[PDB]
C-alpha cells in the first residue's frame, strides 16, 4: 500500500499513481483502438459489414456487432440482436481486437444510452421519420435530435461523416467537435462543393465513378458497375452506403488500393 | 564420476570400507551391502526433479541453453545475466497472479468466460433446500449435476441424477462436505471429456480421456482382465506414468454394481464395459490424440479463451460429443481451466502420435534460434590477471554495456562493489551470471578455484 | 443524476413515497428520513473501491485512458482491445506468480538475497 | 548458373535419353546431377531421394545437412538416419508425415491436395 507516501504528514508528498500509469502505459499513449460508429435509420448493417470487409484487407482483427449477431475476424462470436451498450463490452474486450465497428441502434440509446465516451468516426446515413411514437420520441426533431449523439460525441481529431442531402443530417454540422465529411449522391450539392473549396473530404457519384474529393483533387475509386451489391448500379440505395464506407476508411489513412480490392469482392 | 553428488560421495565413501572388511575378514555381509543399496537409492530418489522440469531440462541441454538450480522453491534458471528466464514446473517468470487466481476461482472463472459469449454449462446456485427445486427449471429439467463451491479430489460431486431423492442426498452430502454450506448445481452434459493443453496462445495438443475400461474381445470377462492390465509394463503408479493400476475399491465395486453386470459376466460381442465414470488418469484409464482431427473454430475459440483468462500456459476441460465439429452444432462447454497443467499425458498417448511440448516451451521461452547466453572472458595465467581483468572491464564500460566482474579484490557489477574478499573461485561467478542486469561478465579464473571446484 | 446506480435509484424511489407521505400527512417522520439516509449511506460504503484502486483510477482518468469493472475480483481493465491492462489493487497483470509466491516466503527470499 | 545454392533438391536419376554430349552411361549421367548436391553450402540441405540407389550414394561428398524423402515409410536408410538427427519426410497411412528425430509431424491426409 503506497498511500503512507502520498500523505507523509511531514515532508513532500510523492505522486505514486503517476509512477504506475507510466509503468502501465509507457509514452504519451492510451489504451485506445480506432471506433467506428454507424447509426442512421436504413443501412446500417450492410454498411457496417462492407466497412468491416474493407478494414479486413489490411492486415488487422476486425470486431462489429451488426444485427446478425457479433463477430470477431471471421468467426461469429455471439448470436442475436447484439446491437446495444451490453454488446459493445464483447467487442471492447476482446485481448485481439485491434478495430471496432458498432451499429448503434436508436433503442440500444434510448435504453441505455451510448456504449462508449468517444469514438474515432461516426457516420450519420439519414434520418427519416418512419417509426414514431415509441418512448417518447414523437417527432422527427426529436429522432434528429437522438441520433446526433453518435455525432456530438466525436474526439476533436475524429470524423464526422455525413449525408449532405439530408436537411436534418446536415444541420447536425455545428456542435461537432472535429472534421466533418460530407458525401451526396448528387455532385451539384451546393453545400458539399462550398465545403470541398475550403478544405475537402467529400465523396460524390459523378460519372458512373465513385469519387474522392480531398479540395480541388478527384480520386475516383471504382465504376460502380464492377461493385456486385450495386447491381451494377441499379441500385441507389446501395451506392449511398458505398460512399460512407468508402469515405470512412479514406479519411484513416487506409490506401486506395485497399480500398478498391474490398470493394471489388464484397459479398452480400 | 558421480551423477549425483550426495549418492557419489556416499558410495566412494562405502568402497573403501567394503574393501577394509573383506581383506579384514574376507567377505562383506549380505545385510549390509542391501542396507547401502537402499540408502543410495533413498539418495538418488531425494534430489530428483520432477517428471515435468526433466523433460524441459532435457530440450533446455539439447538446444545449448545453460540451465542453473536456484536454492529457494525448486525453480530453475536458463540462461545468463539479463536473458534468463526461470520455471518451476510449468509455470514461468511470465505467468501473471491474476491468471492463475482467477482460474483458481471456479465460479468468477465461469462468468469471466460467460461474458466473452464462450459457451459454459448453464447453472446456478443456492444454499437453502427450498431454493433447490427452482434451481432445477431454471437449469432446464433433468439431468442435473450437484457439486460444492470449494472442495479438493472431488468431495461430494455426483454426475449424474434424474429424480427427487439422488438430488436430495447429493445436496446434503455436498452441503455437509462443502466448507461454506452452499452449493451449484448445473445442467448435465453428455459427452467425451477432452483435455487441450494451449503454450503461447496456441494449441499444442488435444487428448481425449476415454475411463477405465475392459473389452471381452477375446472371449474373456472383467475377472481376469482386470489383473491381465494391472500386468502390462505401460502400468504404473506415482506421478510418472499416465496409466495407473486399475483400483479395484469399494466405491468402483458399487461403480461396476451400478453397470448392471458381475464379475464373471462376459461381455457381449467383445464391447467395452467401464469400471469408473470419472474419465480421469489417476483411476486407470486411457489418452487417445485427437490433435489433428480439431476443428480450426474451436481451435480460434481455445485460443482466445486461453488469453481472455490470461494464461501463457493453459490446460482447458472439454465436454462434446465430436471436437471435429464447431462447438456451436453440438451443445458442448468448457468445464474448467488448469494453470500448471502436467503435459505428461501429451508426451506418451498410448493411442496416437506424441506431441513435443517441452519443444513448444522452450520455443515460447527463447524465440528465435537463440540462447540465453552473453559474452563470458575469462582470464587465467600466473602474474597479470587482476589488472588485465580491470582494464578489460574498463575498455568494455565505454560502450554503453553493464559489465559484471569479479578479480582478488571483489565482486563488482557496474561502478559499485557487489562483493568483498577474495572472490576468485566458481562460487564467486554465479553471483556475475545469476544477476539480471550484467550484459557482459569478466572473470579472473585462479588456480585454486580450478584444482577445488573446477571451472 | 446520480454517483453510485443502486443509491440512484433508491434515492429515486424514495423521493415520490417521501412527496406522497408529506402532502398525505403534512409531515414526514425523522425515524423514516434518518433510516432513508443510513440505508443510502451503506449503499454507498458498498460499491466503492479501495483507497489505492481509486488513487489510480483518479490518474487514469485525467491522463484520458477508458477503464471498466470487471466482473471477477474486483479487476478494473483499462483500454480497449490489444492495449488493454488489467490491476486489482496495486497488482498488474504483468506481476509473475513466481515473484509473489518468493517473496511471501520470508526463509526463501532470505536465503536467494544474501 | 550460380555458386552456392541454400537448398538442392535431387529428384530421381533415370536412364532414358542417352547418347547425347558425352554422356553415355547412367553412372556419367548422376556424376552431372551430382553437380547441384554437391554444390551445397555448409549451412544448406541437400533433399535426397531414399529409394534411388545411385541418388542416396550422393550422400557422401556433399557440405552441409542431408535430408531424405522416401515414398516406403519402411526405408532402412531413411529410418537409420532419423534416430541420429533427423529431417526425413514419409508417406506413412495416408498422410504426409515430417519426421525431426523421434517426433512426427502430419501435414495433410493426401487425399485433399488436388
Ligand atoms: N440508404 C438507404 N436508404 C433507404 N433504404 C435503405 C438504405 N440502405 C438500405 N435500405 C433498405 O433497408 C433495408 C434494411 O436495411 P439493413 O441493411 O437491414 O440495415 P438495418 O437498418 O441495420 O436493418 P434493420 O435496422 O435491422 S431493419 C434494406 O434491405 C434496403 O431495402
Ligand atoms: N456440466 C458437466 N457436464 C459433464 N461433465 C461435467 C460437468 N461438470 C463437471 N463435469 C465433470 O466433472 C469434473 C469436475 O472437475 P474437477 O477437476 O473434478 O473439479 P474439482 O472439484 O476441482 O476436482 P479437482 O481437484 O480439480 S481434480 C470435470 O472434469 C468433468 O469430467
Ligand atoms: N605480465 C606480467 N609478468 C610478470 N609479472 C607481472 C605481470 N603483470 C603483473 N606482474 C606483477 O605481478 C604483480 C601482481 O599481479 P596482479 O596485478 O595482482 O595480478 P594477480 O595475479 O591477480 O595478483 P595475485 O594473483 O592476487 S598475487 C604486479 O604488481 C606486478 O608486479
Ligand atoms: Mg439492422
Ligand atoms: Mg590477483
Amino acid at each position: 500500500g503506497f498511500r503512507m507516501h502520498v500523505a507523509p504528514s511531514r515532508g513532500l508528498a510523492r505522486n505514486v499513481a503517476g509512477a504506475v500509469m507510466d509503468m502501465l502505459f509507457p509514452g504519451s499513449k492510451n489504451g485506445r483502438i480506432p471506433i467506428l460508429s454507424v447509426t442512421g435509420t436504413n443501412g446500417k448493417t450492410t454498411t457496417t459489414r462492407l466497412l468491416a470487409h474493407i478494414i479486413k484487407q489490411t492486415g488487422k482483427v476486425v470486431g462489429y456487432t451488426t444485427t446478425d449477431g457479433t463477430y470477431i475476424g471471421e468467426y461469429l462470436a455471439e448470436t442475436g440482436d447484439n446491437t446495444g451498450p451490453q454488446s459493445a463490452h464483447l467487442i471492447l474486450s476482446d485481448p485481439t481486437v485491434e478495430v471496432a465497428v458498432l451499429e448503434t441502434a436508436r433503442g440500444g440509446i434510448l435504453r441505455s444510452g451510448l456504449g462508449f465516451s468517444s469514438c474515432e468516426v461516426g457516420i450519420v446515413l439519414n434520418v427519416t421519420a418512419d417509426h414514431l411514437g415509441i418512448g417518447d420520441i414523437d417527432t422527427i426533431e426529436q429522432l434528429a435530435k437522438l441520433k446526433s449523439v453518435v455525432a456530438e460525441s466525436v474526439m476533436p481529431k475524429g470524423y464526422a461523416v455525413l449525408n449532405a442531402e439530408d436537411p436534418l443530417v446536415a444541420a447536425m454540422a455545428d456542435r461537432v467537435k472535429g472534421q466533418v465529411a460530407y458525401f451526396s449522391m448528387d455532385p451539384n450539392n451546393e453545400l458539399l462543393l462550398r465545403h470541398t473549396e475550403a478544405g475537402g473530404l467529400a465523396a460524390i457519384y459523378e460519372n458512373g465513378y465513385i469519387s474522392i474529393l480531398k479540395g480541388d483533387w478527384t480520386l475516383r475509386i471504382e465504376k460502380a458497375v464492377n461493385v456486385p451489391i450495386t447491381m451494377a448500379g441499379k441500385a441507389p440505395f446501395m451506392i449511398a452506403n458505398a460512399l460512407a464506407a468508402c469515405l470512412a476508411v479514406f479519411t484513416q489513412g487506409v490506401k486506395i488500393e485497399h480500398i478498391r480490392k474490398g470493394l471489388s469482392t464484397f459479398v452480400a | 564420476e558421480y551423477e549425483n553428488e550426495q549418492a557419489g560421495r556416499y558410495a566412494a565413501r562405502a568402497a573403501v570400507r567394503l574393501c577394509q572388511s573383506i581383506v579384514d575378514t574376507g567377505t562383506y555381509p549380505a545385510t549390509e551391502l542391501q542396507q547401502d543399496l537402499e540408502d543410495l537409492k533413498e539418495l538418488k530418489n531425494q534430489a530428483s526433479l520432477g517428471p515435468s522440469t526433466e523433460a524441459i531440462v532435457k530440450e533446455a541441454e539439447a538446444r545449448g541453453i545453460p540451465w542453473t538450480q536456484l536454492g529457494a522453491r525448486f525453480m530453475i534458471q536458463f540462461g545468463y545475466g539479463v536473458n534468463q528466464k526461470k520455471i518451476q514446473a510449468t509455470l514461468s517468470n511470465q505467468t501473471g497472479i491474476l491468471g492463475v487466481e482467477l482460474a483458481c476461482d471456479k465460479e468468477g472463472t465461469k462468468r469471466i468466460l460467460k461474458d466473452a459469449g464462450v459457451p459454459v454449462p448453464r447453472g446456478t446456485v443456492a444454499r437453502y433446500f427450498d431454493e433447490l427445486q427452482d434451481a432445477i427449471e431454471y437449469v432446464g429439467g433433468y439431468p442435473i449435476v450437484i457439486k460444492p463451491l470449494d472442495g479438493n479430489h472431488g468431495r461430494g460431486i455426483t454426475i449424474d441424477v434424474k429424480n427427487w431423492q439422488e438430488a436430495e442426498e447429493a445436496y446434503d452430502l455436498a452441503r455437509k462436505a462443502s466448507k461454506t454450506k452452499t452449493v451449484i448445481v448445473e445442467r448435465y452434459y453428455t459427452g467425451k471429456d477432452h483435455r487441450v493443453l494451449v503454450v503461447n496462445g496456441k494449441v499444442v495438443a488435444v487428448a481425449e480421456r476415454v475411463p477405465a475400461h475392459v473389452v471381452g474381445n477375446g472371449k474373456s470377462t472383467i475377472a481376469e482382465l482386470i489383473e491381465e492390465t494391472n500386468r502390462d509394463p505401460q502400468r504404473g503408479d506415482g506421478h510418472d506414468n499416465i496409466l495407473t493400476r486399475i483400483t479395484v475399491d469399494k466405491s468402483a465395486l458399487d461403480i461396476l454394481g451400478k453397470q448392471g453386470y458381475s464379475i464373471d459376466s462376459i461381455p457381449l460381442k467383445g464391447k467395452k464395459c467401464f469400471l469408473r465414470a470419472t474419465a480421469n488418469l489417476s483411476t486407470g484409464g486411457i489418452a487417445v490424440d485427437r490433435t489433428d482431427e480439431i476443428h480450426p473454430e474451436n481451435v480460434w475459440l481455445l485460443s482466445r479463451v486461453a488469453k481472455i483468462i490470461g494464461l501463457d500456459i493453459a490446460g482447458i476441460d472439454v465436454v462434446t460429443e465430436d471436437i471435429s465439429q464447431p462447438l456451436r452444432e453440438v451443445e458442448g462447454v468448457i468445464v474448467e481451466v488448469n494453470a500448471a497443467p502436467g503435459f505428461r499425458m501429451h508426451v506418451a498417448p498410448s493411442r496416437g502420435l506424441a506431441r513435443n511440448v517441452a519443444g513448444a516451451v522452450m520455443d515460447m521461452l527463447f524465440p528465435g534460434s537463440k540462447n540465453g547466453r552473453i559474452p563470458i572472458l575469462s582470464v587465467t595465467g600466473t602474474n597479470g590477471k587482476t589488472t588485465t581483468t580491470r582494464l578489460l572491464a574498463h575498455i568494455i564500460k565505454q560502450t554503453g554495456k553493464v559489465v559484471g566482474y569479479t578479480t582478488t579484490d571483489g565482486t563488482y557489477i557496474g561502478e559499485y562493489l557487489a562483493e568483498t574478499g577474495d572472490n576468485t573461485g566458481p562460487q564467486s561467478a554465479h553471483l556475475i551470471l545469476s544477476d539480471p542486469t550484467v550484459e557482459v561478465a569478466v572473470l579472473e579464473t585462479a588456480r585454486g578455484g580450478i584444482l577445488r571446484s573446477g571451472l
